[PDB]
């Protein structure tokens, strides 16, 4: 049994593949729907890479989803086989 | 983000 806690971003995973492990662990997690959204509010960014980490700081608690991943394509890759 | 945010993203 995992727990939204144990979840986190890889050294080099690309945020794409952490928000979607980060959403499929929250939705089996045990908690009320309004702690989800603090979670989500708060443990998505704290739980990222440092590089993600420094780019979703900076982009602020107004932004989108959508506008995440811009924000963070690329980082840690672009990973293309050699 | 919020967790309706996830939601409307990956779903319905």
């Amino acid at each position: 049994p995992t727990s939204i806690l144990d979840i986190r971003q890889g050294p080099k995973e690309p945020f794409r593949d952490y928000v979607d492990r980060f959403y499929k662990t929250l939705r089996a997690e045990q908690a009320s729907q309004e702690v989800k959204a603090w979670m989500t509010e708060t443990l998505l960014v704290q739980n990222a890479n440092p590089d993600c980490k420094t780019i979703l700081k900076a982009l602020g608690p107004g932004a989108t989803l959508e506008e995440m991943m811009t924000a963070c394509q690329g980082v840690g890759g672009p990973g293309h086989k050699a | 983000i919020t967790f309706e945010d996830l939601l409307d993203y990956y779903g319905p």
